[PDB]
């Protein structure tokens, strides 16, 4: 097992809860 | 190399983000298994190939009675296939749906099995980070098995900063995108113990924003029927400071656990 390399976080789909929080922010603040 | 032609295929067992999981049988041995299918086009669009890579390299390494086995993998033009141990009694999620709440014996037994599995994981410096009821499967004797390692990491030397997992089960350091370690699984264990006894996770709110705030401020309360021993264990696991959460050995030896677990 190798130590897990990181990744480019903003180049891919975030967990769904992040997407939902962003929607709530955009929809009603 | 495995290929699809090595398998008989049966009914879908469950639905995943990138494809279904199917009942399957290896043709020569007639051994019953599960085939987890991921569509390449969807994986590529989502850009989460690293999660699949981690899932395979980490889970194929693990050998424990309470951790779902990954036997192998293969792919064709459009799909990736993971060959998994079949868990006949389904998810803990479904079991909680049907029973609403678990009694203390069932809960303590599950927590024991989870703590054993996590103890093994953490000894190999693996952090699961997503141990919610739909990723907890049940073997033929109803024993709990941890599955779905797509959010897992091998972190032997350094802490992690990835935004991962599922909000209701995440500790303050993970939702805030701060550095985190194996102690995140201990927080999730507390969430599970509460959800098992009460029927809902402790920070549930109608909005994601509110749930986020409740987690960050450790805002939860106990229903009257949760006993003193259970309150003690849960309160120790749901500490804002990760270093104040107990070792898994302390969970396994907790008086409420030993008094109630059948394992
Ligand atoms: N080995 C298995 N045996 C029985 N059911 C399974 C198995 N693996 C997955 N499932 C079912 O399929 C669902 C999705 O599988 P999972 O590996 O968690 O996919 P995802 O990574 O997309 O969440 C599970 O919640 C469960 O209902
Ligand atoms: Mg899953
Ligand atoms: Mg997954």
């Amino acid at each position: 097992l190798s130590p897990s390399r990181g990744f480019a976080e903003h180049s891919s789909e975030p967990p769904s809860w992040v997407t939902e929080m962003l929607l709530e922010n955009e929809l009603w603040g | 190399q495995w290929a699809l032609e090595d398998f008989e295929i049966g009914r879908p067992l469950g639905k995943g983000k990138f494809g279904n999981v199917y009942l399957a049988r290896e043709k020569q041995s007639k051994f019953i298994l599960a085939l987890k299918v991921l569509f390449k086009a969807q994986l590529e669009k989502a850009g989460v190939e690293h999660q699949l890579r981690r899932e395979v390299e980490i889970q194929s390494h693990l050998r424990h009675p309470n951790i779902l086995r990954l036997y192998g993998y293969f792919h064709d033009a459009t799909r990736v296939y993971l060959i998994l141990e079949y868990a006949p009694l389904g998810t803990v999620y479904r079991e909680l749906q049907k029973l609403s709440k678990f009694d203390e014996q069932r809960t303590a037994t599950y927590i024991t099995e989870l703590a054993n599995a996590l103890s093994y994981c953490h000894s190999k410096r693996v952090i699961h980070r997503d141990i919610k009821p739909e990723n907890l499967l049940l073997g033929s004797a109803g024993e709990l098995k941890i599955a779905d390692f797509g959010w897992s990491v091998h972190a032997p030397s350094s802490r992690r900063t990835t935004l991962a997992g599922t909000l209701d089960y995440l500790p303050p350091e993970m939702i805030e995108g701060r550095m985190h370690d194996e102690k995140v699984d201990l927080w999730s264990l507390g969430v599970l113990c509460y959800e098992f006894l009460v029927g809902k996770p402790p920070f549930e709110a109608n909005t994601y924003q509110e749930t986020y705030k409740r987690i960050s401020r450790v805002e939860f309360t106990f229903p009257d029927f949760v006993t003193e021993g259970a309150r003690d264990l849960i309160s120790r696991l749901l500490k804002h400071n990760p270093s104040q959460r107990p070792m898994l050995r302390e969970v396994l030896e907790h008086p409420w656990i030993t008094a109630n677990s059948s394992k």
